[PDB]
């Protein structure tokens, strides 16, 4: 990620030792009785089971 | 992943959708020579 | 003669609700779509590329 | 626009692409996927609000998605790639069921 | 533009155009297909001239 | 303005307008009807966009 | 025009005409029947070409 933003961005405007997680999911349309819309109340990040 | 495609442009060899008007524009497919 | 009339109306009510349960249950069943199982992977006749 | 004091997660319709200019340098493009996004609820609060201009981001308790592809963006300042081999993510549904996925962090 | 494409009995081809792929620096690429039911299939394509 | 409203065979709708109801903060609302004989009936209406 | 329609033993069809339904944008539709006694029944109809 970049925490230092000016009116123009250099390559050094991006930070080191920082990370942003990205995930891509594809629902399957035809599942049993499966619902059209998927809802999420809570998202969590775990490491070592904690 | 270099690139991702979730949908596709209509193909020329499609009799069903070839002679129809969709979204105000007639339908044309893709051709390779 | 209160008990005699009361009991009669109660019998009719329970019968009507039971029959309604049946229609609803059976309609609920045979109402599951499911899926198809895609065939075995397609054999690769060729893989190539051009400009 | 990123602050370590304000971690957050959210749903966006798209996918991530990586392009290699050289052996150790890359270019990155984020693309739309034509999927639906809606928000279930609002809980009082705001994100990076501007009092002078009435600018702000409403916060809702539930997020929903539809047919086709969609991404999840997660920002936790506590995660360090140099000491962590991998992390894990867990989602809790409205109905109470749960789902989990695995993400490697190691450079390669 | 339609979200789903279908095929039938007999042969068929797939035409893919990604401007980011460069034959001079890439030895090979790979393709992945995601089915309507959610299952997946993958194939291997060499790019090297020969 | 009349104190009692009546209906007959076939379909009919009810139109309700209360300025106090806010969709952005209320997940759902409920409606209650009181009959002339004193019995009551209730129905459930989701408000959430979707 | 009559408010109620009835059927007997053996097969029978239902013909429905709603100008608002568009096959090009709708994957599937659903039909619901309301009985004289108040119970209900529903069926599922795919619209997709194939």
């Amino acid at each position: 990620p970049a925490t230092n933003v000016g009116t123009t961005i250099s390559k050094d405007s991006f930070d080191r030792s920082k990370a942003v997680l990205i995930l891509s999911f594809q629902p399957p349309a035809q599942v049993l009785q499966g619902g059209q819309a998927i809802t999420i109340d809570a998202i969590d990040v775990l490491y070592q089971g904690r | 992943v270099v690139c991702h495609y979730d949908s596709f442009p209509m193909t020329a060899d499609d009799k069903y959708h070839i002679g129809q008007t969709i979204g105000g524009l007639t339908a044309f497919g893709l051709v390779f020579w | 003669v209160s008990p005699v009339i009361a009991t009669l109306l109660l019998i009719l009510i329970a019968v009507a609700a039971a029959v309604l349960l049946y229609t609803w249950v059976s309609g609920l069943s045979a109402n599951v779509a499911g899926t198809q199982v895609t065939g075995k992977s397609l054999t690769l006749i060729q893989a190539t590329w051009a400009r | 626009s990123f602050d370590d004091q304000y971690p957050f997660a959210t749903i966006l319709a798209g996918t991530w692409e990586v392009n290699y200019v050289s052996t150790n340098y890359v270019e990155t493009n984020f693309r739309n996927t034509s999927a639906v996004i809606k928000f279930d609820r609002f809980v009082n609060t705001h994100y990076s609000p501007d009092t002078q201009n009435n600018n702000g981001v409403p916060i809702f308790d539930v997020a929903s998605a539809s047919q086709s592809n969609f991404a999840v963006v997660i920002w936790c300042p506590n995660v360090n790639p140099n000491v962590m081999q991998s992390v894990d993510v867990k989602m809790v549904f409205s109905d109470g069921s749960t789902w989990e996925a695995s993400v490697p962090l190691s450079i390669t």
